[PDB]
């Protein structure tokens, strides 16, 4: 757990899904991956993507996982493994 | 065994809007309705009940996020925005001001419970 590309799309999938499901983890646990998360995307928006997503816009664990993905990729960074 | 009571008070669509400032935001009245016939076994045992309920009104819900109802169905409270975020406190706070009266039970955001508790 280094970079966004030390991830594949599916192990990143898992775990949006995970701070997606609230009996998942304890509220300790949450914190951190909500922590690694925002560091992993470098996203602006951090933890707005996942309880404060915009008008219209897929809060889904995949249709989080593609928001960085898109997102990453017109600000060209790296993308994931494989 | 705890028991609450109080009234509440009647909101609108943006119920925390408000949790920023002063005391914050008031115990719903409908949702104060529900938790007086209820029976807890302590102030957490009342914030996990009082936060199910807030998942469950429909008027109240509407204003909160999939994830964000998601925990409050299991009695967690909602995550701030990140901008009302401090330090490992993420998620809006119960403030009361002193078994349970709803009428000086209020909800805040993390910097304004500080606020409040150090005098400003
Ligand atoms: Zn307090």
């Amino acid at each position: 757990k280094h970079s966004i590309s030390d991830y594949t799309e599916a192990e990143f999938l898992q775990l949006v899904a995970t701070i997606c499901d609230a009996d998942a983890t304890s509220e300790e646990e949450l914190d951190k991956l909500i922590t690694h998360f925002g560091e992993m995307t470098e996203h602006p928006s951090g933890s707005d993507l996942i309880y404060y997503p915009e008008e219209g816009d897929d809060d889904s664990p995949s249709g989080i996982v593609n928001t960085v993905k898109q997102w990453r990729a017109a600000n060209g960074k790296s993308g994931f493994k494989q | 065994p705890g028991k609450a009571t109080g009234k509440g008070k009647p909101v609108n669509n943006k119920w925390l809007n408000n949790a920023g400032k002063d005391l914050g935001s008031p115990v719903p009245d409908r949702i104060a309705n529900k938790l007086r016939d209820k029976e807890f076994k302590s102030f957490d045992d009342f914030r996990k009940k009082f936060w199910e309920e807030v998942s469950k009104d429909p008027e109240l819900s509407k204003q909160f996020s999939r994830n964000n109802n998601d925990r409050m169905k299991v009695g967690k409270a909602p995550k701030t925005r990140t901008q009302d975020v401090s330090g490992k406190r993420t998620s809006f706070e119960l403030h009361a001001e002193k078994v349970y009266d709803m009428d000086n039970i209020s909800v805040v955001t993390p910097k304004r419970h500080i606020d409040i508790h150090r005098g400003k």
